[PDB]
């Protein structure tokens, strides 16, 4: 089966440059074109463009053009999409789909899984796990993980045992330039003066793991 | 020169019953050959997009029948015929006629299921966060339908604006309900300031907004 290797998730700072790639996985013929597409998250599929590995003839989108360059190596069977100048408004996931054509419009069109793209000016920071704790049927409790950076944290309860009830919200990207989420779990009420309830965090970009124990507190 | 727009932007659909997403651009895709080549692309959450339909109605390999393109000239549908749990996600129209290349802005189709109403929980910050000199009050709206929902917060009753951020799971996979977390981030100084705190929530399944409160201290 055909498929697309896409370079690995990037951290970059405003004004660097960067390259990413695209990697042609089990197609022999140069029958193809390798388009680049951008999307936001929460918003839809932007076609940034698209090129002819077999003249390296190109077309770019007029709201990219400027912005970016894509070139092609047949050699590897490599496309690339570059930026000689980034901007925080480049922070975004960015697909490469390969077109493999019969001047003729029908073709066959392969998606790479997507690269990760953040540009941001701040630095490489360890969560503070804070306990939102239960008050006085079915009770809520949950952690707050808030001021790190980068994405993406991991989060599980009672070391993967407590599955059901739990709610681990998309993070949000705070002011300073942090991320923050929570996570939260409704339980019986009965089960917490009997029971033990831990967040497990994991921010691997720092190498920081968390245990919490969240117990209603007075 | 192209424009497609897509509708509706959200479509509920109830497990079993069809779906019908509409695309319209803004002049005929009727190529000069007199052949017409708009896509449809599918997006699962967390996943590439996949292309489900080519050349407004012919299928690509793999993909059930009960995906059904339609149209001519500017007008173009995408019938699913029986929704199912595995549909759930993102449907784009694609446009690569005429240079530049565009996608509708999308069509998320969620499960329909009878309205639930926000279960609402409040947390007060934890007096490990105050030592760090920032308090975060969380308000939790759990498993609730449908996905519109509106939280406000209240200081020692007075309307709070700018100050709150907000966090929406994805629909969940068994009940098919939503939960959405807002939190609202003052300086600890401000935070002793003032007495009781207060989230009001407003949804569809409830017939008056809801308010859950703590006082400072209690």
């Amino acid at each position: 089966e055909v498929q697309l290797v896409q370079s690995e998730a990037e951290v970059k700072r405003p004004g660097e440059s960067l390259k990413i790639s695209c990697q042609t996985s089990g197609y022999n013929f140069p029958n193809y074109w390798i388009t680049w597409v951008r999307q936001m998250p929460g918003k839809g599929l932007e076609w940034m463009g698209t090129i002819d590995p077999r003249d390296s003839d190109t077309k770019y989108s007029p709201s990219f053009q400027g912005q970016v360059t894509i070139s092609a190596d047949k050699s590897i069977n490599t496309a690339y999409l570059q930026w000689t100048s980034l901007r925080a408004s480049d922070s975004a996931t960015y697909y490469c789909v390969m077109w493999v054509y019969i001047t003729g419009n029908i073709w066959v069109d392969v998606w790479g899984p997507g690269v990760l793209v953040t540009v941001s000016s701040a630095s490489t920071k360890g969560p503070s796990v804070f306990p939102l704790a239960p008050s006085s049927g079915t009770a809520a409790l949950g952690c707050l993980v808030k001021d790190y950076f980068p994405e993406p944290v991991t989060v599980s309860w009672n070391s993967g045992a407590l599955t059901s009830g739990v709610h681990t919200f998309p993070a949000v990207l705070q002011s300073s330039g942090l991320y923050s989420l929570s996570s939260v779990v409704t339980v019986p009420s009965s089960s917490l003066g009997t029971q033990t309830y831990i967040c497990n965090v994991n921010h691997k970009p720092s190498n920081t793991k968390v245990d919490k124990r969240v117990e209603p507190k007075s | 020169d192209v424009v497609m727009t897509q509708s509706p932007l959200s479509l509920p659909i109830t497990p079993g019953q069809p779906a019908s997403i509409s695309c319209r651009s803004s002049q005929s895709l009727v190529h000069n050959n007199g052949n017409t080549y708009l896509t449809w692309y599918q997006q699962r959450p967390g996943q590439p997009p996949r292309r489900l339909i080519y050349q407004v109605s012919n299928r690509d390999s793999g993909v059930p029948d009960r995906f059904i393109g339609s149209g001519a000239g500017t007008d173009f549908t995408l019938k699913i015929s029986r929704v199912e749990s595995e549909d759930v996600g993102i449907y784009y129209c694609g446009q690569i006629t005429d240079f530049p290349y565009s996608f509708g802005q999308g069509t998320k189709v969620d499960i329909k299921r009878t309205v639930a109403a926000p279960s609402v929980f409040i947390f007060p910050p934890s007096d490990e966060q105050l030592k760090s000199g920032t308090a975060s009050v969380v308000c939790l709206l759990n498993n609730f339908y449908p996905r519109e929902a509106k939280v406000q917060w209240k200081v020692d009753n007075a309307l709070q604006s700018g100050n709150s951020q907000e966090s929406v799971t994805e629909q969940d996979s068994k009940d098919s309900t939503y939960s959405l977390s807002s939190t609202l981030t003052l300086s600890k100084a401000d935070y002793e300031k003032h007495k009781v705190y207060a989230c009001e929530v407003t949804h569809q399944g409830l017939s008056s907004p809801v308010t859950k409160s703590f006082n400072r201290g209690e």
